């Protein structure tokens, strides 16, 4: 289906936050598109 | 035998830095070598352990605003979507900020050179480290094990982390070519590297930062100067014209033939079925003036483990520059050049020539010319072109 064929092609999680060693958390300030993820 | 090439330990120290199946380890022109588990699903990771020079992903986009064509602008907002229609506007760039609204990308060179956390020697390698030292956190906001790549971009000095890992997407049920058809939420993108454009872009997955020091020995990141790469077989290092599967082209430029080790058909990647090249394929190139005078490209999946000396040749790799000359962000704060590890002595260096390989009715020669190691194949003596 089109979640197969997107994971198959580097479709990266729904992911809403990432932690860096220097910044520590970091989080997108407004919803990102949907399709993104 | 009597591979010059390997004659020594920082001799064959040398060569290995051009053995992409080696260090990289996966797929150049689309990487995704790794898998990992977020939230009980896995996904398909970008992994190769040395930077891709040149590399940028190009975009599909309608030509009109909102829409800048540009991989390294936002990803786009749902309200920004909304606004422009479709397909996704804006670009892969990770938008995340902290608290304070401070933007973890793109970040300035400026303050990784005077972070204490920051180890790697090299700017190059304090973006891959920064890359490395950022991980997705999942639903329940614990840190996970996947790590999005990187575009470091040495004109501006800013490191930026990429929310998108795809790098090709192409087939029109999926993507629209400059909003045609105009029903699809994606624009076709695909990696490029360009005879004139993006040289100074560097692609990588954040693995490049493991180790970050680590791509200034074991990588190509350079063009290399006056050889053409080969393979030794029969006594002598045959360049990749004399081999079978070779592609031979002719080019109008030496940057051309960059962008074909880079773009070329066979060139090692990971895009589908999910394979992982492990870095093999058809990665590595030259070009060269032929006896006529024309400008060619020659391709192969050989890593070479010898060189044709040719003081008009250049040889690429899919994953290194069209520079030709170690670049300053790449120089530790604190590895030798071609140019001191085929560093001979006329009187320490005497000519030896091999045995006639009497299938080409050629021998190797090599010998020390302008205090650099020559190695050429030269006309076998008239005894024993007998046995030819
Ligand atoms: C390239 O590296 C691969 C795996 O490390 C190795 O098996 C192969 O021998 C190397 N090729 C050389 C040195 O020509």
């Amino acid at each position: 289906d089109i979640v197969q064929h997107m994971e198959d092609i580097g479709g990266a999680p729904p992911v809403s936050c990432v932690t860096n060693e220097i910044l520590g958390v970091t989080c997108a300030p407004q919803a990102i598109a949907k399709a993104t993820x | 035998s009597g591979n010059p090439f390997q004659a020594n330990v920082e001799m064959k120290t040398f060569m290995e830095r051009f053995n992409l199946t080696h260090h990289h380890q996966s797929g150049i022109y689309v990487d995704l070598g790794q898998d990992k588990e977020v939230d009980g699903t896995l996904y398909r990771e970008p992994a190769g352990l040395c930077p891709i020079w040149g590399k940028h992903i190009e975009l599909q986009q309608p030509d009109r605003p909102p829409y800048r064509n540009n991989f390294l602008e936002d990803v786009p907002t749902e309200k920004e979507y909304k606004q422009s229609g479709n397909p996704l506007p804006g670009g892969f760039n990770l938008n995340f900020v902290t608290p304070s609204g401070q933007r973890i990308s793109p970040f300035p060179m400026e303050l990784l050179e005077k972070n204490s956390n920051i180890k790697a020697s090299t700017d190059l390698g304090r973006c891959a480290e920064f890359a490395f030292k950022t991980v997705a956190m999942d639903k329940n906001n614990k840190a996970t094990k996947y790590r999005y790549p990187f575009v470091y971009d040495s004109k501006k000095r800013l490191c930026h982390i990429l929310y998108v890992s795809m790098q090709l997407m192409e087939g029109k049920k999926y993507c629209s070519v400059k909003g045609e058809p105009p029903d699809l939420t994606w624009y076709c993108f695909k990696p490029r590297k360009s005879v004139t454009e993006n040289h100074h872009l560097i692609y990588g997955s954040a693995y490049v930062g493991e180790n970050p020091d680590a791509f200034i020995s074991k990588c190509p990141n350079q063009a290399l100067r006056g050889y053409r790469f080969g393979v030794w077989k029969k006594g002598r290092c045959l360049d990749y014209t004399e081999l079978t599967d070779t592609v031979i082209e002719r080019v109008e430029s030496k940057a051309q033939c960059w962008v074909k080790t880079f773009e070329n058909d066979g060139v090692a990647s990971d895009q589908p079925d999910q394979p992982h090249s492990g870095g093999v394929g058809r990665n590595y190139g030259f070009y060269y003036v032929d006896t006529t005078g024309e400008g060619k490209c020659a391709l192969s999946d050989q890593v070479p483990d010898c060189l044709v000396s040719d003081s008009a040749a250049v040889s690429y790799t899919a994953a290194g520059s069209l520079s030709e000359e170690t670049p300053n962000f790449i120089i530790p704060s604190n590895p030798p050049t071609p140019e001191t590890a085929l560093q001979c002595t006329a009187d320490k260096f005497p000519d030896s020539f091999g045995a006639c390989d009497v299938q080409a009715c050629k021998r190797q020669k090599t010998s020390c010319v302008g205090g650099q190691i020559q190695s050429t194949s030269v006309d076998c003596t008239a005894d024993e072109q007998n046995e030819c």
